[PDB]
């Protein structure tokens, strides 16, 4: 089942890139702390709403995350896929602001520091006030979250902002005594009600 | 009536002619006709009945070991897991299917293909597996970022374990034939790609080296004209 | 429509092209053709039309026989001088019927068989041999034994022989030789096809099994 | 779920031993090449259906097919359950014609020598073309098959003729690291419609 | 009416007249005709018929082929001794479809392909080439290339390309040789005309392009 | 039915002949037929669409130099222009046209045959050119007063520039034809002539050099009949 | 007025980018021989529609040609435009095959070798029975043309075949009496009706 964010599906602006996106699966492992794909800089550069992003200045688009996470039922691991809405990133132990190669990670995403305080000065422990599934491989083997427009802008630049980011946060680490082994974490984005505007060149 | 005068053609031996001659036997009735089951009264209804192809299609391995890949563990993540050709009247794993076989007999070949996988894995094996169908003319992916552009399919394996992939009739030209040659324009037919999204995870007790089988069949559009004599088999 | 099962195997392949040689055979020969050919019709001899035929199990036609018969001469001759006319009694031998042994065989008056006449002046022999078996379909395949005794021959049907198409010269011989090639194309019309198997891959050794190497 | 042939229930000819008859169920390993089972040769031997067979000059019947792969769900395997219509085998590399013991393997049936050519020159990644299921052990454990008269005779001479040929072939081969353990193959049929005259001596 | 295209252009014009050699070119010979002649289908060999059909762009007709065939003697016999009967096996190749190398090629029982039976002492050859193209009509001209790679010819469609009418002898050689004259007659009916372009005025050099000089 | 005795003519090949035979392939369906626009039912459709022709018709110019006409300021008053013959299946300027070309191709060709010229000058160019269309059999004028007798168009350029002559379909018989002949009554067509009869003035900044293009095309009473092979082209 | 091929208007294929695409116009002079551009060539490699011929195996589109000769009153001389219909050229005294560089201009399409048999072995004399316009200075100063889909193929690829060529010809030259001055041939083709199918790699 799907767990649209905060009850309400994602639409058009009141007054073709909606292939699913699927990402590098990324190793879970025991000591793995947890990967964020801020969005749209997951697909910044991959596809046709890849190319979009660059050949138009503002942008809207809603996303269909989906993550799967195939594994044995003998597996053992419950991820935190939450979406956090604006999540303004920190570094530990410094006063300056993260720079571009912190945040700007492309496709691949960035892994977690300090997960814990979701590396922002917040808990993750109240971050499932947020958009948010579970893929406990007990019951829950893949969950999706639908996620609208989430920007006080209208419609503003792919860019440089993030106005979704995944995260993908192992609360309890992975379990097979074999250390771990295989589970990837198959994370597909699908831009639903896309809409660009704004006819200039591809930056 | 009286005065006719013959055909050009005519007193021609005709490969594909379908004018009644006399019967040898005129007083011989035939077997009556019992209901057999199974009746073809076309080669679509042998189309659109699945068929495994060689989605291994490594030189070194020849057998059902060519015929099935093997998904490992140890399998990296992002790897180009079957490159499979479209070319059905061509080389490729998709030759030794019905519908390889069946359009090697003809030349004018059209359809949407339908793809199904099934993962034969253990119950409790996982992995979210992304599979493309590139578009023709525009060449194989080779990472997953170059992958999710055409139209692609997650597959985490879940509870079904089987996913179809209706490839769509989609060509330059309204059929898809030989073209005289293979380096042409309609002669490709495009490729499907699968990698591994999220990796293989299996249990430390189950089978490390998993495995996954292919189909295709055709949907109820496909059609063929031109039969031909098929380089299959040959007298020699 | 084109696609038709119909359409698909009524095409007219070569399935025995037998130049076969007219002398005095009587003279001095030992196994060859005695100005005629004996050949059972089965349809497994040219492997194109064979694996168009290895598509079904179970083939219920109407079997169109066409004889083109082209009279060239002798090598030993070695002279065109003309080709001279020859009309062949073309003999279907059914299953259980005597098939002849010499070209003045005392078979070829066939009281019970069907024999049609014709010149190599003439365009080509077109009749429909009739669906005889005695079972409903051609079992192009018989996974089985014809005899109740084990040294029975795997694969062959007591009822799906077809029969023989005897070609001999009812003329006398000439003292100048020639090879007539006659060729044997099947157009089966009417076809009742019946579960579908796999398009043979390997090359095959033997007509009448289905070895593979 | 039953995958009768071609669509259509098996019958009576138009114008008792319905016991299920299961066979000594055969050890699939990885090393397996396939075993297939002619029918009614399989059952030729067994049963008040076997007695019938020798009773009887002429016979018909339908088969109903069960495969049963009792196994964990950590195992791993799909075969293809195909009932041949009509399998002509052949022997690899030679121009005989397989004699009886090559074919006539009574009720244990025979093993596969090249399955993947399925025996007969033909090819088995086009033999789905056959009545067919799957048993892959994911989600699969026990597959059956529907099989009417196979046979363009009316009614024939059941030891010397096999209408239907079972075939149950490791595609993928067993996995659970062991490399292969327990995991019978129990092929039990019932020939049903079954209908036999000519009551001549027990041949 | 007479004006009408129908009525324009089917004029059965020789658009391929090979006086193809019938001997024992096994004996020795490098690149000659071996008893058969491979000919592909195009309009454009013959400059008359050629400028007829260089007045349209897309010309979709079903192409009514006429084959005359006379035999001739040939010079080295330098006798007449009588015309002598040869049965010719003409094979139309459609596009894909391989073409025969061999009088005896392997590829002359057509499977699939097309092949008609007809004497060289019964009148010509009439049968009608169905409209195979890919395309909706013969675009007789092409600006553009028939594969992607940049070394494609210029002007060759690979659809266009009606196929091979192969003629030969389906008897074997005679110790006499004879030049088999085979005139070939376009009649193209059902005549679906598009965009007129201008009628050719400038000679031509090759048949494949429209070059001027 | 039962007796039938051959005609004279049978076994006959004919270059025309319109009686269908037996099709090559029997089972091929043909390529669907698709809305090409432009679809030619008849050759009339070429023929009433415009075409120019050598008007200059001096041996020395070649190219567009000899379609178009040279009028300069420094022409003579009275000057013969044009000097077209009508014979389009002849030599002359109309022979390089659809008219000429497609007359070309058969030999009774009928029909009243439009003359368009547009003058191509500069807006601000004038001069009234006198246009006659002598009948067949007539001679060439030389002067304008030998010009008028016929039907002449009198034409400042003004704002249309571009003026019609519908020739009437007039001759001796009820068509016109090659006569097997050049030398002949109805193989000659009559002439069209050009003179000026205000001279060309243009403005002393504009070009001095003024010019002038013909066109040719039918009306729909144009008609053709015995279609032959022209010499407009042959192998060699 | 327009004149559109054949009296009919052009529409999508029975069962975004119509921008302008001016060309760099090119100089019309006394001496020039004329100028062709085939399409799409002439707009492979510009705009939205030139990234489409890339990203697409086959394609349609019809082609709203307008020639603009911005001149002098006084000013003289008539450009046949004139749009072939599948214009294969030929090369003066050669048999070759004329190759990619004489065919495959790009966006700024070749000169006219030989005009007046417009490079094809036809005569240019009778070009007037192709869709064609006048921008005979002393009335027209600006002509369109309208094309729709010319090509025996339904939808094909845009990179190797050309169905329209555009041919504006001076049949006779430019006329100001300081030999030449200004005039640029404007054209700009809008793809009108375009359709692209066959989503594959940008080729």
């Amino acid at each position: 089942n799907y767990c649209c964010a905060y009850g309400e599906w994602p639409n058009y602006l009141p007054d073709a890139t909606d292939r699913f996106y699927t990402l590098k699966s990324v190793k879970w492992e025991t000591e793995s702390t947890g990967w964020w794909w801020k969005l749209p800089d997951a697909l910044n550069n991959i596809g046709m709403f890849g190319q979009n992003v660059q050949h138009h200045y503002l942008y809207r688009s809603g996303f269909l995350i989906h993550v799967q996470c195939n594994a044995t039922k003998f597996h053992q691991g419950a991820l935190l896929v939450v979406a956090i809405p604006e999540h303004q990133r920190g570094a530990h132990n410094t006063t300056t602001s993260p720079g571009f190669d912190d945040i700007m990670k492309g496709e691949e995403g960035g892994t977690f520091n300090h997960p814990y305080v979701l590396d922002d000065g917040t808990s993750l422990a109240c971050a499932t006030i947020f958009p948010h599934q579970w893929i406990n491989l007990r019951t829950n083997n893949s969950a999706t979250i639908v996620l609208p427009w989430m920007n006080a802008a209208p419609m503003d630049f792919p860019l440089r902002h993030n106005q979704w980011t995944l995260a993908i946060i192992p609360v309890v680490p992975l379990g097979t005594r074999t250390v771990s082994s295989m589970v990837p974490i198959t994370v597909s984005i699908a831009p639903m009600c896309c809409e660009f505007n704004g006819l200039r060149h591809a930056i | 009536g009286v005065p006719t005068y013959l055909l050009p053609g005519s007193g021609q031996f005709l490969t594909t002619d379908d004018h009644s001659s006399a019967p040898v036997l005129p007083c011989f009735n035939p077997t009556p006709e019992m209901h057999i089951p199974g009746q073809v009264r076309n080669m679509l209804e042998v189309i659109q009945v699945e068929s495994m192809m060689e989605i291994n299609n490594t030189e070194n391995a020849v057998g059902m070991q060519r015929l099935k890949v093997d998904i490992s563990v140890l399998t990296d993540v992002d790897q180009l897991l079957f490159n499979i050709p479209l070319d059905i009247q061509l080389d490729g794993p998709l030759r030794n299917t019905l519908v390889g076989n069946i359009s090697r007999y003809y030349t004018h070949w059209s359809g949407s293909l339908e793809m199904t996988f099934m993962f034969c894995g253990s119950f409790m094996a996982t992995g979210k597996l992304i599979l493309c169908y590139t578009p023709p003319g525009g060449s194989c992916p080779t990472t997953r970022e170059t992958a999710m552009l055409g139209t692609h399919i997650v597959w985490d394996f879940g509870l079904q374990s089987s996913v179809t992939l209706v490839i769509p009739w989609i060509s330059g030209s309204h059929y898809r034939m030989f073209n005289n040659d293979a380096k042409s324009t309609n002669a490709n037919v495009g490729y499907v790609t699968c990698f591994m999204q999220t990796n293989l995870i299996v249990p430390s007790e189950s089978s490390n080296t998993c495995s996954l089988i292919g189909f295709v069949a055709a949907k109820d559009d496909f059609s063929l004209r031109l039969m031909r004599d098929s380089p299959d088999i040959g007298q020699l | 429509s084109e696609t038709l099962v119909e359409n698909f195997l009524s095409r007219a392949a070569l399935v025995s092209k037998r130049s076969f040689e007219y002398k005095n055979h009587t003279s001095s020969e030992a196994r060859t053709d005695k100005n005629f050919y004996k050949w059972t019709i089965n349809t497994k001899s040219f492997v194109q039309l064979r694996r168009k035929l290895e598509l079904f199990t179970y083939l219920r036609f109407d079997a169109e026989i066409t004889i083109l018969t082209t009279v060239a001469v002798g090598s030993n001759n070695s002279t065109y001088m003309g080709l001279p006319d020859l009309t062949l009694q073309a003999m279907f031998v059914p299953t259980g019927a005597l098939t002849p042994e010499k070209q003045d065989s005392f078979h070829w008056q066939s009281g019970s068989n069907a024999s049609v006449f014709f010149k190599v002046s003439d365009p080509p022999a077109r009749m429909t041999i009739p669906f005889m078996c005695i079972n409903s379909a051609y079992s192009v395949f018989y996974d089985g034994f014809a005899g109740f005794e084990k040294n029975g021959l795997y694969g062959i049907n007591p009822a799906d022989t077809i029969g023989n198409l005897c070609v001999r010269i009812v003329n006398e011989h000439q003292p100048i030789g020639f090879t007539v090639t006659v060729r044997v194309y099947m157009k089966p019309k009417h076809i009742k096809a019946w579960a579908p198997r796999p398009p043979r891959t390997l090359p095959y050794m033997s007509i009448a099994n289905a070895n593979y190497k």
